[PDB]
């Protein structure tokens, strides 16, 4: 009941938690300050 | 057969762009169409090789500060969300900088259209090639082929790389709607198209950027006016009103059609399980005036491949936009590779294009016709031959 919300989530799409993105334009990017996880 | 809608190479080209299908190969309303790994965790990943002209995340957030019910907004730092309290605060923007603190999302244009990393021949091409030229990292710091979707903003020129793929959450038990209920995390939000607002909002999986000059001939960008969409069958072309499955609805504006091909529930979506539609569904349609003057919606899944003539019709795909006119910010600086104009494709002259009348359907007792008038293609269905009627 509380698996299953977070099987929701996924099958919808929620991302993986990343620390960086490397971009090829402006190189590696980082949040600057800690995201909201649930996000 | 004798489709003059597939007679040569050039109009199967001009009509193979509305097979999305065949093009953009994934989810329209929700695009999930790909999985990929990250840190040994599978997850879904927007696939769709068309941009989604309109397309925008509506959000349920409370009309109070600091709320702003806008997907472009930052997404929330920990910091905000503790302020702010349930639910979520902020959009799907990527708010990620380098070590000096510049900003990769939004990205202005002028900066990219002028870059060495950046070789797509439009603004939209320079920002989807920018969504796709940006993977996740994982654990170890390595590059993964995880890609994020991107919103390019037409108006004020600047390219969004969205950190939530997400594009639909529903129902009480998974989110609130203005904040109830109060407990839950997410506010409710979901994929809409507006008959007035955010038509220069265009929405794309990264991978639109793969090959970021291809959507300027493979994708239907823009409406179709004066023609019905179609199915050729028995030596004649069938506008979807007359096709059994097709949906009609009332409107009061074209507008609403081309709303309602996006968002009628037929629609092509990969929201759950883990459907992948593969752009199969119910996004295609037209707006027709009926015999007695009011306004219709057409809807069908019957990817077209012929063309009705009416002048007043206009034909809308689910991925494509409200207007019929081409925009500068998809129009390639060199004319020598731009695509053919609607206008061009469908093009005759009078003295090289005989008017033909197709053998009767005895079933519907209609014969296709076929001319040209304004030197534009004309595809109708007349009556049969007095002769032909009696085997109706
Ligand atoms: C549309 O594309 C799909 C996939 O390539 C194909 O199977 C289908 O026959 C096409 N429909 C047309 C061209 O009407
Ligand atoms: C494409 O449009 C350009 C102008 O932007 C030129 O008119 C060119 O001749 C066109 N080519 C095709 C294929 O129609």
């Amino acid at each position: 009941s509380a698996s299953d919300i977070t099987q929701h989530l996924n099958d919808s799409g929620l991302g993986p938690a990343v620390e960086c993105l490397e971009n090829l334009v402006v190189g590696p990017v980082c949040p600057a300050a800690v995201v909201a996880p649930a996000v | 057969s004798g489709n003059p809608f597939q007679a040569n190479v050039e109009m199967k080209t001009f009509m193979e762009r509305f097979n999305l299908t065949h093009h953009h190969q994934s989810g329209i309303y929700v695009d999930l169409g790909q999985d990929k790994e990250v840190d040994g965790t599978l997850y879904r990943e927007p696939a769709g090789l068309c941009p989604i002209w309109g397309k925008h995340i509506e959000l349920q957030q409370p009309d109070r500060p600091p709320y702003r019910n806008n997907f472009l907004e930052d997404v929330p730092t920990e910091k905000e969300y503790k302020q702010s309290g349930n639910p979520l605060p902020g959009g799907f923007n990527l708010n990620f900088v380098t070590p000096s603190g510049q900003r990769i999302s939004p990205f202005p244009m002028e900066l990219l259209e002028k870059n060495s990393n950046i070789k797509a021949s439009t603004d939209l091409g320079r920002c989807a090639e920018f969504a796709f030229k940006t993977v996740a990292m994982d654990k170890n710091n390595k590059a993964t082929k995880y890609r994020y979707p991107f919103v390019y903003d037409s108006k004020k020129r600047l390219c969004h790389i969205l950190y939530v793929s997400m594009q639909l959450m529903e129902g009480k038990k998974y989110c609130s709607v203005k904040g109830e209920p109060p407990d839950l995390t997410w506010y409710c939000f979901k994929p809409r198209k507006s008959v007035t607002e955010n038509h220069h909002l265009i929405y794309g999986s990264a991978y639109v950027g793969e090959n970021p000059d291809a959507f300027i001939s493979k994708c239907p960008n823009q409406a179709l006016r004066g023609y019905r969409f179609g199915v050729w069958k028995k030596g004649r072309c069938l506008d979807y009103t007359e096709l059994t499955d097709t949906v009609i609805e009332r409107v009061e504006s074209k507008a609403q059609c081309w709303v309602k091909t996006f968002e009628n529930d037929g629609v092509a979506s990969d929201q759950p399980d883990q459907p992948h539609s593969g752009g199969v569904g119910r996004n295609y349609g037209f707006y027709y005036v009926d015999t007695t003057g009011e306004g219709k919606c057409a809807l069908s899944d019957q990817v077209p491949d012929c063309l009705v003539s009416d002048s007043a019709a206009v034909s809308y795909t689910a991925a494509g936009s409200l207007s019929e006119e081409t925009p500068n910010f998809i129009i390639p600086s060199n004319p020598s590779v731009t695509p053919p104009t609607p206008e061009t494709a469908l093009q005759c002259t009078a003295d090289k294009f005989p008017d033909s009348f197709g053998a009767c359907d005895v079933q519907a007792c209609k014969r296709q016709k076929t001319s040209c008038v304004g030197g534009q293609i004309q595809s109708t269905s007349v009556d049969c031959t007095a002769d032909e009627q009696n085997e109706c």
